[PDB]
Order: C-alpha cells, then structure tokens, then sequence
DNA sequence: ATCGAGAATCCCGGTGCCGAGGCCGCTCAATTGGTCGTAGACAGCTCTAGCACCGCTTAAACGCACGTACGCGCTGTCCCCCGCGTTTTAACCGCCAAGGGGATTACTCCCTAGTCTCCAGGCTCGAGCTCAATTGGTCGTAGACAGCTCTAGCACCGCTTAAACGCACGTACGCGCTGTCCCCCGCGTTTTAACCGCCAAGGGGATTACTCCCTAGTCTCCAGGCACGTGTCAGATATATACATCCGAT
DNA sequence: ATCGGATGTATATATCTGACACGTGCCTGGAGACTAGGGAGTAATCCCCTTGGCGGTTAAAACGCGGGGGACAGCGCGTACGTGCGTTTAAGCGGTGCTAGAGCTGTCTACGACCAATTGAGCTCGAGCCTGGAGACTAGGGAGTAATCCCCTTGGCGGTTAAAACGCGGGGGACAGCGCGTACGTGCGTTTAAGCGGTGCTAGAGCTGTCTACGACCAATTGAGCGGCCTCGGCACCGGGATTCTCGAT
C-alpha cells in the first residue's frame, strides 16, 4: 500500500492543527538558548520556565511565519513554499 | 514569601458564567498574564490622556476614553456600561 | 469593601493601589479604579465565557489553554484587542487552504 | 555548539503543518534555522540585559516576558 | 500631497459625523490626516507591487492589496 | 464622497509605490481601503476631541491617533 | 565705606522671613551686586556712547539687561524695571 | 519721602543714581535709570536669595552660608549662565561622579 | 581589612566634594605667594585677606582643571589623569 | 618652596576635582601650572599695588588682578 | 527655509581641512550644523538688539562687530 | 588606472587649505542662512554688505579653530578621525556647553 | 602740533579729544594723550615690522590681511596680546599633526 | 559726509618701518580696527584706575600702569619706553 | 466519476488510577477609614484670531474613446526534488548521582541619621551726618518731522563649479587579551604647620596748607578727509620644470 | 627600505590686462596755541593697628615602605565607514536692471537732567542682649563577606523511537506558446480648486476663583494562599467499530 504524495500530509496538518504540543525537542532547543545567551554573557543561568517561555514564543513565531509564506506560495500558484515565500513574507512584515 | 494573583477573582467570575466548569493552572496563568495586560494598556492610556489635557488626576472619565481608544467596537461600549454602572452604584 | 459596594468580583482597593504605585498620575479619582476594575472583570468575563463554551463543545469541564485560544481567536473583537498575543499551549485554529485539498 | 541544526527538518516540517503547508522546498529548512535563530537572539539579547540590568545571574521567565513585549510579541501564561 | 483637498477634506468631515456631531476641524489637522493617509497608501502599494512582482506579474491586482493587508495584520 | 478620491489621484499614488502597472479593479479596492484606514484613525481622533470637552478636532489629536495605531 | 548689606538682607526678610545670613554669604552678596552693576552700567554706557547719546536712560538699561541677561532672567528683570519705573513716575 | 518708597523697592535708587553719575559712564543720567537698575539688582538677588534660603533649609540651617550660595547658583541653569566665570569663595562644588568612575 | 583600589578613593571624592574648607596648607601656601611676589616687586607686605583671596581663587582653579584633565581621562578611556590630559585641557582652554 | 605644595594636598584637589586615580607625574605637572598660574595673578596684583603707591598688597589688589583675568572673584571685596 | 543644509559636506570638509583634520565621522556634518546654528544666532540675536536699540532696519557691520566683541570673539577688519 | 591611498589627498587638501584665506562656506547660501536667521528675531531686517561678510568670517574662523580642538581630542583618544563626541568634548571644556 | 612736540606720527591732539569724550575720565592730564599716542603708534610698529617681513618672505610688496595673521601669530606676544581675536582674511599657521603624516 | 580714522599714520608708521612696502585697504582696515582695540583696552583700564584710587583725573601713571596690566611681558616694557620718551620730549 | 475489501488508521467504549483540582485555615498581612485642608481643578468669564462661509477664475487636473501591445491565463513536459515505504543509529530523554555558583542565610565590620552643650553670631534702642528729597531756569539733548537720496531687495536669465550620489576598498577604530608595572592603601615616624600668644613698628589711613596743572572759551590756521586722475603691482593665462608620490620590483 | 617609472600635481614664468592705491589739490572743523582760574592732587604729619616677627605645644598631616591588584599599554583581528572616484544635476554666481523702504541728514521745538541750596530722615555705628549650629555625641544602618544551602549543572547509563538515510517514482513549476484582453497615452471637452478677495462671528484660548479630592495614616480587620489533605476523571491503555484510502474496475 501507498498513500500518493500530499495525502499523508493533509493528514499531518490536520493532526497539528488539532494538538498544541511543542513540536521542536525540549533539549536541543534548550542547548540553542543556552548557547545565543552564553555568546551576550557568560555563566549564565536560567529558570525553567525562562526556557520554556522561549520555546513557546519561537514556535508561534514560526507557526505565523509559515502561514503568511504559504499564502506567498499560494499567490504564485505554487502549492511549495520555497525560501522567496519567505523572504517576502517577512519584508511585508516588516522584520526585512 | 508572599505573591499576589487575580487568580481568585477569575475563579469567582469563572463560576458565574459556567458554575460546573473548573479551570488548569496554566489556563489561569493565561488569564492574569490578561489581566495584568489589559490594566497597563488601559492605565497607560489613562496616563498620557491626563497628560495631554494638563490634568494632575486620572479620574473614571480617563478610565472610560482609555476604554474606548483601546476596544473594539461592542467590547467597547458593553466595557463602557460595566464600569459606568459600577462607578454610579458606588457612589450610592 | 469597596468591591462590594461596587457589585464587583475584581478586587477595587488593590486596583487603587496599583493605579497609585504604578506611576500613572500624581492624583487618582475615588471613581477611577471602580470603573477600571469593573472593565477588567468583565473582559475577564467575556473571555471565560467563551472558552468555558469550547471546553463544552471539546466535552471537556476544565479550561485548559486551546479552549482560551480557540475562544479568542474565533471572536472577532477578542481576536483584534489580542492580535499581537500569544497564548502559550494555545495552538491554532484548524484551517487549510482550499487550493490544497484533492 | 553548532546547536541550531538541533532544530531538526521533522521539527521544521511539523511547525510548517500546524501552519498548513503541504509541500516544502529543500531550501527551506536552512533558511528557516537562520530566521529562527535572528528571532532567538534579538529576544534573547534583549532578556540579558534586563537580567545585566537587575545585577542577576539568572535569565527569569519575565526578562524574557519583558524581551517579548518591547518586542510587540506579547506571551501570555508565564508571569 | 497626490490627492486633491477639497475632496479629501470632505471625505474627512463626513467619515468624522459618523462618529461625532458639530464637529469642526483645524486645518494642520485635515493635513495631518491627508499626509498619513497617501504615506500608508503608497506604502501599501510598495508591498503590493511586491506581491505582484512575487506572482510574475507588472500588473498590480486587488488580490495583491489583499495579500498585503493580510500579511501586514490588516 | 469617496468617489473624489479619483483615479488619477490613486495612479499617483501608486507610481510612488513603484506601480508601472495597473489593474482597472485596482481603483475601486484602494477606496474601500482608503475608508477603512480614515475611519480608524478619525474614530479615535474624536474620542480624544471628546475626552477635551472640545468640538474642533485639533492636528494633535490626529497625531496621537496615529501614534496609538 | 558702602555696601549693599542692608538692602540684601531687607529683601533676605521679604522672601525668608526666618532665615539669616553670615558675614562670608553677605560679602559675596555684596561682590555680586556690584559685579551686575558694573555689567549693566558699562554696556548701557556702550549703548549711548554707539549712538552718539550723552544720556543714560532706561531704555540704555533694558537694552543692556536684554543682551547681558539669559533668558527668563532677562524677561524677569525687564518686567520688574519697567514696573519700577511705572509706579515710580506718578 | 524716599525714590525707593516711591519705586516699591528695597534696594537705594538714591545711591544707584549717584553711582551711575560718578561711574564715568556717560555725561547724564536719566531718571528712570537708577530705578529700573535698582529694580533689576533686587529681583536678582531676591531670586539667589530664594533659592539659597531653600538650600539653607534642606541643611537645617537658619543663615545662608557660601556653600548655600553656591548650590543655589550652580544648580539653576540661567543662574548659573549668568555667573559662569565667577568663583563664589569658600563654595565648593557641586557633588558629581562622572558614570564611568562607579563601580 | 583592605579596601579595594578604587573604593576608599570614590569615598574622598564624595567627602571632598560635599565640603567647601582650603584643601592646601595656610603656611607654605603663603611662602610660595611671597617668593613669587618678590620677583615682581621689592620689600613688598601683604594683607591677610589678599593671601587668603588668592588661596580661594588658586583652589578653585586647580579643582576645575582637574575636572577637566578628569574629562580628557575619560575621553580616551582611560580612569587615571596624565600631565597629557592636563595638556591637553590647558590647550583648549587657551592657556 | 613650591615643593610645599605637597601630593596629598594636590590629591584633595583632585579628589574634589572628582578624580579617581592619579598618575605619579601628575604631582610636578600640577605644580608647575600652579606656579605659572600664581605668577600671573600675582604679577598683575603688584602692579596695582605700585600704582596705588603702596608696599601692602591688599584684598582689592587680587580681585582686580582676578577679574581682568577672566576668573572673577566674590567674597572678598 | 532650511537654509542651515546650505552648509554644505564638501565645505565642512574644507573647513576642518584648514582646521587640520585628516579623517571625518560621517555624523559629524550635521552635529556641525547645529553648532553653527547655534553660534550665529547668537551672535545675531545681540547684533539685531543693537539694530533695534539703535531704532534702524538696517543691520550694520557694526552692529555684527559689537555683538561679536560683547561674545568675547572680538573681529578686525570691518570697523 | 591611478588612486592615491586614502589620507594623501586628505593631507594635501590640508596643506591646500592652510595655505590660503578664502572663505571655505559659499557665499549665497551663508546669506540666506543669515536672513532667516536674522528674520526669527525681527521681520523685514535689511543688511548692509558688509555685516554678512563680518558674520562669514566670524563663523569660519570659530569652525575653523573649533575642528583644530576637535582634532586634539581624537587624537588624544588614539583616533585619527574625529567625531561628535570630541566636539562636544572640545566644546565642553572651551565653556561653550 | 603736539605729536611733533612729542616727536610722534600718531595724532596727539585727536588721542586726547577721544579721551575726552570717551567718559573715561572727568580729567584728563597733558601726558595722557602723548603716552596713550606713542603706545599705540609702537603697537603698531610691531605689527607693521613683522608682517612686512612676512610679506617680502611671499616675495609680495603689499601687506594683505594674511601677513597680518602671520606676524601676530608667529609672535608669543603679539599673539598673547590678541588671543581672542579675528582677523579678517587671515587664515591660519601651516600645522599638520605629526601622527596624521604617513 | 566725513569719517575720521588712523589710516595716515598707520601709513606713515610703514614707510618708516619699511619704505617700499605698501598694504592693501583690507589690511589696513585691521589695523584700524587694531589701533581702536588697543585704545579702548589701555584707556578703559586707566579709567578704572583713576576709580579705584579715588582720582578724578587719568594722567599718564594711569596710561603707564594699564599699558604694564595690558601688554605682554617685553612688548610691555618696549611700549613704556615709547611712552616715556614721548611724555618727557612733549614736556621740554 | 463510483462501489468494495480490507487492512490500516483512527476512533469508541471501558479500567484503573494518581497526581492535579478542590477546599480550609493561619495569620498576617493585605484591606479600609475619619478628618485635613490645601489644593489642582473644574466651572463661570471675554476676545479674539481664525474660522465659517461666501463670491469669482481658469486651468491644472478630470473624464471619455482607441488600439494595442504588454501582461496574464491555460496546457503539456521534465525532472528532479520531495513524499512516503524499509533499516540503522544516536542523541533524546528518563533518571539517578555529584559539585560549583550564587543568594540568601545570617554574618561582621566603619559609616550614618539623628541627640544634646555652649557658645560665637546675629538682634536693638540710642546717638549722630551725610547722602538723599524739593525747585528753576537752564540749555541742550533729543524727540519728533521731513525731505532725498541710496541701496537692499527682487527678480530674469545664463553655466559651470560644485554639490550629490553610487562603489570598491582599504585602511582604521572597536573590542579582546595579556604582561606588567606602577600607583592606591595602610601603617609606623616624623615634622611642622597650626594654635596660641606678645611686641614693634611701618605703613597706612586720614588732615591740611598750596599749588600747579588741567578745564574753559577764543582765533586762526592748517592739517587733513574727500574727490580725482594715474601708473604698477596684483591677477590671469598659457607655459614651463621639478618635485611628489603610487604600482612594480630589491 | 629603496629605485625607478609614470602620471599627476605644484611652481616659477613672461605677458598682458587691469583696477586700484596713490599723489594733488581743496575746503572746514578741530587743534594748537593761549590765557586765566580753581580744584585734584601733593607732601608733611600724625594715630594706631596689622603684620611680621618670634616661641613653645602638640597633634595631626605628611612622608617613607611595602604590598598588591588593576589600569595601561601593546597587540592583534576583525568589519564596516569614509574615501577617493566618476557622473549627473541644480543652484550659486554673475549680470542686469528696476525698485521702494529707509537710512540720513537736517529742523524745530520742548522735556527735562542739572546744579543749588535745604531739610531732613535713612543710614550707620555703638554697647548691650539673646539665639541656631557646631561639635561632641550616640544608636542604628551601610554594605562586604563569606557560608552553607539549594539549585542548576554535569555526567552516566540505559534503550529506543525518531532521525538519518535511502529508494523511488510521480507530480508540480515553469515555460513557452498563444489567445486575448484593458489600461493608458492621448487628445480634447470639462469643471471646479486654489488663489484671491471678503465679513461677521463661535468656541478656543487665556483667565479667577472657590471646592471637593484625594493623598494620607495609623486605627482598625478580615480574608487568602502556602501548606497541606483529600478525591476523582481524564489519560494511558486494551479491545471492538467505523471509516476509509487505495488497489480492483469502469
């Protein structure tokens, strides 16, 4: 059996569309943070929550992010978003 | 080691619009983190419209104008009758 | 109590100090931390009511993040006044393009 | 070190379908990790220096809370 | 300023009586309005044309505005 | 009213933004635009008019209006 | 030998009833007074000498004030000479 | 019935006139001189005087000192401006640490 | 019990700034004003207020070059004044 | 005589200056500026001195040296 | 109107040129302006007094060399 | 082709310049300048000749010698370029702030 | 004529007028105007010397405000004396710092 | 229309100093402006003088004294002898 | 476009349970509260600029047809890049010890906000005196008019040097890093400058007899400030060597 | 570093223009005598007082000695900033020519500083009280420092499901071709906008003043949430249902 390609991921943005769940590791993105704040100052520490608020912060971040670059994709008749989608989507934002 | 919450509150106004609904811990953390924001953005407003108009006092008139600058549309004015009401009641 | 005297759930006189300590104004009217308190008890209201609604809807009896996010996120006015917010473990609403399905 | 590619491309590809995309560019993992890791540092640098600021060692839940909202991205649940 | 006064000043007035009766207006304050007005339009037309020129087209369309306002938070 | 807002003016508008090219539907779409963002800022314009017991809109008021948004 | 003691502390009296003033502070007081008479009597002599007058007025002095003086002190000042002078004259 | 009286001033417009007379600085002097002069001296010595008093009382002193004088002066931007090339004897300065110099 | 560098030396500065008293010796002060003087001009006498005005007016002169030799320190990142910062502040000065 | 100005004397005026630390050299440095600095007040004081017929430098003579040198001086009159 | 941006880049260059300068910040042209700004109009501001004092229209080159000598910047050349 | 190493023609502008008296500001922009300012204080001012020129000298001359303690300070600090802050720095010490 | 009585090029009798209008003083002594006269005429001597020199140094036979310059500022004293001074068209003294050279 | 100035005998003075050389009328416009500096400088200092010592008339003590407050160390000393001469030739 | 198997995923019903959700209470600790009264602060008070509104003008700008080519939409292909099967691993992560850092525990040291004792430092009626009110005719300075010229301003029209604007880079400064040296800090000693105290007189501040020297008013003369015609050194302009200095090369 | 070469600057140069300083002469106002007078300034002539002098005490300021950390100063390595470059345009400058306030000078008249006594009270000093403040002083707080404690980390040890990776093959991107259609320059009718005028007039702006607002302050109090106890319900898990895409066919 096979499910023809684009099936499998409808199903997979139902499901994460349904859950809210942190969808990046807990501990590598801990290490991440660890790393960019240890490069502003040495020997720092962190409460858990500290970690956590940044987790939750980046991933909607990204989560908005990838909505604005679909419909990018989307308006140029593409169905894959592709790095100018992206680079678009954040030049109307503002952050670019 | 003492920290004070709106938690209570919410919980009371909680069991006035769905009396048999509870609420997680971090549901509640939400709501004050809401709370919290909404009384700087208002108070802020409040602030600067003393400001503006050389007023030494932020009276329920700038509370209200507050209100309206910040919420939209129905929120506004359904927000506007709560507090008017409420501020009328305590003066009696 | 000032709250009671008010007919409200939000606490009045810590509202007062708050407004006092906060820095907002030299001088604070009895009135201003009456209203403000009974605004912020309402929006507190409209909110909860909502989201109290979804955890029903998802046969749920305890709010939990999603049903604050899908409450304020499909109420037009909450969603605008909450635009630049993020609800942690609030996910998001379901919703996929229509040019993508089969 | 090099704890950016941590952000592995399942983790990517799940983030782009709870924002519903269906198809993803290989390109897009790569310049997805460099716009994450702009974002992380301009919070993060903003977070230190509260922390500097409060003569702490400790990176609290609300000097990132802080960092977020001088940011216009307002978190909600960690006050 | 790219829109003519007059009738951007009536404009004004009647989108102003809609809110507030016997309202009048300081001049600088119609000036005020019509200066950042045309910046946002162009503005948003710069972005506009952005999308435009994403889609492979010279032609700017409603749907481009629309993408834009959307993307924007509008 | 908002039909003073001609299209030649909109076609100025847009060669500032860059615009080479224009769609005939384009016109149309920036009024209803254009609406919506006066209308913003005039309601909050006023509402600072009223807050100073005033009936003359000041430039002022615009200006904070705008700030605000 | 003169000085402004008398007239400083009558004006200390005006303004801080209850307050004093040692010998040191009334010496530089008096240094003070002198220094912004010999300011604003030199450049008034400046002013009239430049415009071929042989006559020191209280236009001379306001003048004088204008350019010597900064600011509020200046607008302070010429509105005290000019009332002195206005209750003065009837 | 003194010009003083007269003037509604404390300060001499007798003596001022006869300074401006014998200072050398011109032939005549008019008579409103003296009195706007005198005016313009004792509104600036009842402003150092006010000031100085404030500084006396934060000191819980009841007399001025040099030291009131010159916190008065240098802390008061046209004041201060005024008297920029002068040295108040016995003052002091004002209390300053440049930033950098703090731990 | 010792002191950091740095701690005892921000503690004069505030004791010394918050006083107004004659920071050099009345005695030699006086010999070099003498000494000086009788290059100028023979079998001279002087008041005591005189020595006494020039102690205030050389004090003041000093505390302000120091101030801004202090400024010149600074200036080039440095905490610790030089005589090229006291140069450096009498050239601009126009001395 | 002008070692009579002594370095814990010129670190009070420093001190009061707002000055944290000082090099060694300052001392010498501040000495000579010290003198040159006396020299000409005093020069122009005696010059006074000497018109007036005198042989006692007075008060006046100083601050009249001091005033059309710029660095004006109340107090003393 | 804006006249100062009449003081032109090239001629601040020359200017610090003569007054010894090799190499220039690019802020320093308009921290320059307001400089200048501020020295001329004080020196106007005293030389229009004497004009106003002395009942005229008309500036003169006196009136200019009074109010540079009462600023201590004493000119020659234009008595 | 031929380019001198940044700094040459700087330093030979600064013998070029130091050599000559010329007035380094155009003359027809000073004047307005001059005028708006003069017109802030009192309208409808005319201006003999000669006052404009005596007010181009005396700023050049001020600029001039405010760049030549400026360029003290940079170089006190182990610059070779000047910037605000040695102004404000020269400036502050001059009185002038 | 007095300046010839005093042996001067510089104008006595002017000197002493000016002195008398300039209320300087409500007496004026004989001597006044001659002392006041020579001084001025020496001042001026200096000043003419020096920038002479300067001038025939350019190989150039007419002083010009630039020479003017030269000689006061190339001259401790005259440039003491004048330290707070214009001159008009004078420029400044050749001096490039010694750590800007290549 | 008649407008004194020190141009003749700032141009006698350089023909004694140097008898080919000439000056231009913007140079001698600074000398002008040099010679009426100098002039107010000595005769204000000697007015201040004659005040302070209580005399009425400035005589050519108070000239001599402000030259020696005025003047730079040998350029002073040059200048009294220029003046002393002169007064002493004027008196025989 | 339309069942059908079926095996797959997902869903749906039931189970047991374990830690989150609910509930009090302890007390302390986070609330009001009566009276104060000065107070900003809001309500009555005018004048106005400027504001509303009008009453023309034409002309920059506004709308309406023409072709039309630029711009976009619609299909077929290519491939190649990504989506979905198996297979292997390695960091994730549960998850269970250990240690240095830091904060906050107390845990110690010199500085700090007030507490009284004893003045030297200012307040007070009495007794002078000299510097300041009170006019009268005075020039006489100057204020107000008034004509007349000058020149500051406007303003049109060249053009051309200069001012602006990218760009390739190449230093040049800003930060990191380390050795170090050399100046803060204190402490043990010593001067030696206060502190107090006494005397001599040198000089200075005031006093007067007088005097000469500097003002006042006059006469005339001329030196000299203003025009005016003139060589001449200054500037312009091609023209000319001699540096002056940046890519190759020791 | 030094030497060339190679252009590119700078610099005398000799020639011609030129305008501008200058020497001539020309009236007028300001200087120089010039006398007479009166008052600014001397030169004895004193009291006396302020300042050198000293002289003994001593107590703290200064000095020297030694010790450390930390500021200075190389020293280097980066990036990015300002520069040197050419190109384009835009506005300054010169020209030219009209102007219309306004300087400017003179005119006439009148306020009005002044000198001159003249009275006189404000000032000033004295001798004899009467206090804030200076110092000697305490009671508490400062922080500087560890100190142990706890937390966060580090590590270690698994096991393991996902991740990495691949295999493969199918389907969008995009492109080109062509249809194809609509703004748009364009040209001309248009029409009302901005300028230009204008008058009467409404609330904004500045203003005056009493009052009611609210810090405020322990005096009084009551509930809340950290802690803890207790309880179930949804969550993990196990097994049947549903449905369900995907091959099996048109």
């Amino acid at each position: 059996h096979r499910y023809r390609p684009g099936t499998v991921a409808l199903r997979e943005i139902r499901r994460y569309q349904k859950s809210t769940e942190l969808l990046i590791r807990k501990l590598p993105f801990q290490r991440l943070v660890r790393e960019i704040a240890q490069d502003f100052k040495t020997d720092l520490r962190f409460q858990s929550s500290a970690v956590m608020a940044l987790q939750e912060a980046c991933e909607a971040y990204l989560v908005g992010l990838f909505e604005d670059t679909n419909l990018c994709a989307i308006h140029a008749k593409r169905v894959t978003i592709m790095p100018k989608d992206i680079q678009l989507a954040r030049r109307i934002r503002g952050e670019r | 080691s003492r920290k004070e919450s709106y938690s209570i509150y919410v919980y009371k106004v909680l069991k006035q619009v769905h009396p048999d609904t509870g609420i997680s811990s971090k549901a509640m953390g939400i709501m004050n983190s809401f709370v919290n924001d909404i009384f700087e953005r208002i108070a802020g407003e409040a602030s600067r419209l003393a400001h503006y108009n050389k007023r030494s006092t932020i009276t329920s008139r700038e509370i209200q104008t507050a209100v309206r600058l910040l919420l939209p549309g129905e929120l506004a004015k359904h927000a506007v009758s709560e507090g008017t009401k409420a501020v009328t009641k305590y003066t009696s | 109590t000032r709250s009671s005297r008010a007919g409200l759930q939000f606490p009045v006189g810590r509202v007062h100090r708050l407004l006092r300590k906060g820095n907002y104004s030299e001088r604070v009217g009895a009135g201003a931390p009456v209203y403000l308190a009974a605004v912020l008890e309402y929006l507190t209201a409209e909110i909860l009511e909502l989201a109290g609604n979804a955890a029903r809807d998802n046969k749920k009896t305890r709010i939990i993040p999603r049903h604050l996010q899908l409450a304020i996120r499909n109420d037009e006015e909450l969603n605008k006044l909450l635009g630049r917010v993020t609800i942690a473990q609030g996910g998001v609403l379901p919703n996929i393009q229509a040019v993508l399905l089969p | 070190r090099d704890n950016i590619q941590g952000i592995t491309k399942p983790a990517i590809r799940r983030l782009a379908r709870r924002g519903g995309v269906k198809r993803i560019s290989g390109l897009i993992y790569e310049e997805t990790r460099g716009v994450l890791k702009v974002f992380l540092e301009n919070v993060i640098r903003d977070a230190v220096t509260y922390t500097e600021h409060a003569k702490r060692k400790t990176v609290t839940a609300m000097d990132v809370v802080y960092a977020l909202k001088r940011q216009g991205r307002t978190l909600y649940g960690f006050g | 300023l790219l829109i003519r006064k007059l009738p951007f000043q009536r404009l004004v007035r009647e989108i102003a009586q809609d809110f507030k009766t016997d309202l009048r207006f300081q001049s600088s304050a119609v000036m005020a309005l019509q200066e950042a007005c045309e910046a946002y339009l162009v503005g948003l037309f710069e972005d506009t044309n952005l999308c435009a020129i994403h889609a492979k087209r010279v032609t700017i369309m409603p749907k481009d505005i629309q993408l834009a306002r959307r993307i924007r938070g509008e």
